[PDB]
């Protein structure tokens, strides 16, 4: 049919990962043995028996997070070869997780990716997830995208990756790494998406109803985002959106591509005994800054092109309504020369619960995409924390020793201020 | 008595009016932003161009 693959990288992307496949299993029917007690093919395969597989790659350079799967229950369903784990991590080093202990592993990884593309008869793209400030994040995934960027050439890579926050922060290098990764990015993707962990925190507390959240609970909410996205191609729906509509209708320009997420109605479901959650409702709650996924307030930019996705019993008459109401708010702003500013999908199939859930199951949801200028205030703060360490040398040593060049430090560094001014450029209206 | 008009200033014990304890409750504005804050390194700030093709 039509296949999408997925590489995860890092701590983050693969126990990431299992989230999202513990959803997609239980969504399709799938017993987590491969067994049974339609849509597979967009994500499984099938073999000589009533056993599927998934079109999954689990990578990272320390065989902590991923042996937890070896040993799980979940165990069963992937193939041996796709779980693969290094032996020593990049101590959050991106020059050690691309010069020396990257190359050490890339070419292994590079055939079983390419072997699970051979089976995929119609595909039309890859979801590659990362944590930048991680050194196998950023490090191993910049190299796995320059090659993959020769290897497949016109096919739509797109990526989900968590922004590292405005304030919380788990390394003292993490300004470094994230730099150092925006550059290899921003030639190579086609479409990449933040989120950031502080909001999700925020959102986890104030709109679920959780006084102390893990990297559990979060982890789910990212996979309804992503099941969202892919309901169009696997589920029927009045207005199908395909991968290579988002390329196309999101980025008004290369280097500008970086969109941020939504999603709405996020509720303990106790409080959903008080509402009926009608469509107006859920377009409403998209956009107030309390419910970004990343804590950037719009109200400081300003929009372009916004992608909408309804799922459930959500009507095209409704939709039509809700948005025109939102045009005529007048604490969103819309650059002039994008009048139009939306695209809107609409699929039938409700979102699915799990066993310990979190979430309601409510009637109807909707999703969002959106490109706004207010993401230049999170390059700023990336890029005032890297000066300050650079300035006086900070941690240069360490990435020097690990088979980095110094002369990159600053080119990188120029690429950003570009970036800077590339968004403060389009940012201006005539 | 004028010396003594001079004694007896018309502030007539509107002296020593603020105290310790109500300064401390006084509201004070904000500061200007310390220069921690401000440092974007100078050849990087001073930048002048992009690499989008905007223009025609
Ligand atoms: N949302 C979410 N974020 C996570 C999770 N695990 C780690 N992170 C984020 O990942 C960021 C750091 O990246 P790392 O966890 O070090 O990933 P890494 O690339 O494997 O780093 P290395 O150990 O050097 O290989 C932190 O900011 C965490 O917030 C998770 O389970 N969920
Ligand atoms: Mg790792």
């Amino acid at each position: 049919m039509r296949e999408v693959i997925s590489i995860h990288v890092g701590q983050a992307g693969v126990q990431i990962g299992n989230g999202c496949w513990e959803l997609y299993c239980l969504e399709h029917g799938i017993q987590p043995d491969g067994q049974l007690p339609d849509a597979f093919n967009t994500f499984f395969s099938e073999t000589g028996a009533g056993k599927h597989v998934p079109r999954a790659v689990f990578v990272d350079l320390e065989p902590t997070v991923v042996d937890e799967v070896r040993t799980g229950t979940y165990r069963q369903l992937f193939h041996p070869e796709q779980l693969i784990s290094g032996k020593e991590d990049a101590a959050n080093n991106y020059a050690r997780g691309h010069y020396t202990v990257g190359k050490e592993i890339i070419d292994l990884t590079l055939d079983r990716i390419r072997k699970l593309a051979d089976q995929c008869t119609g595909l039309q793209g890859f979801l590659i997830f990362h944590s930048f400030g991680g050194g196998t994040g950023a490090g191993f995934g910049s190299l796995l995208l320059e090659r993959l960027s020769v290897d497949y050439g016109k096919k739509s890579k797109l990526e989900f990756t968590v922004y590292p926050s405005p304030q919380v922060s788990t390394a003292i290098v993490e300004p470094y790494n994230s730099i150092l990764a925006t550059h290899s990015m921003i030639d190579h993707s086609d479409c990449a998406f933040m989120v950031d962990n502080e909001a999700l925190y925020d959102l986890c507390r104030r709109a679920l109803d959780i006084e102390r959240p893990t990297y559990t609970n979060l982890n789910r909410l990212i996979g309804q985002v992503v099941s969202s996205l892919t309901a169009s191609l696997r589920f029927d729906g009045a207005l199908n959106v395909d991968f290579t509509e988002f390329q196309t209708n999101l980025v008004p320009y290369a280097r500008i591509h970086f969109p941020i997420c939504s999603y709405a109605p996020v509720i303990s479901a106790e409080k959903a005994y008080h509402e009926q959650l009608s469509v107006a409702e859920i377009t409403n709650s998209l956009f107030e800054p309390a419910n970004m996924m990343v804590k950037c307030d719009p109200r400081h930019g300003k929009y372009m092109a916004c992608t909408l996705l309804y799922r459930g019993d959500v009507v095209p008459k409704d939709v039509s309504a809700a948005v025109a109401t939102i045009k005529t708010k007048r604490t969103i702003q819309f650059v002039d020369w994008c009048p139009t500013g939306f695209k809107m999908g609409i699929n039938y199939q409700p979102p699915t619960v799990v066993p310990g859930g979190d979430l309601a199951k409510v009637q109807r949801a909707v999703c969002m995409l959106a490109n706004t200028t207010a993401i230049a205030e999170a390059w700023s703060r990336l890029d005032h924390k890297f000066d300050l360490m650079y300035a006086k040398r900070a941690f240069v040593h360490w990435y020097v020793g690990e088979g980095m060049e110094e002369a990159e430090f600053p080119e990188a560094r120029e690429d950003l201020a570009l970036l800077e001014k590339d968004y403060d450029e389009v940012a201006a209206e005539s | 008595k004028a010396k003594a008009k001079s004694a007896r200033r018309p502030t007539f014990k509107k002296a020593g009016r603020s105290t310790r304890a109500s300064r401390g409750h006084t509201v004070k504005p904000a500061p200007p932003p310390s220069e921690a804050e401000t440092f974007k390194m100078k050849r990087f700030k001073n930048i002048d161009h992009y690499k989008i093709v905007d223009y025609w």
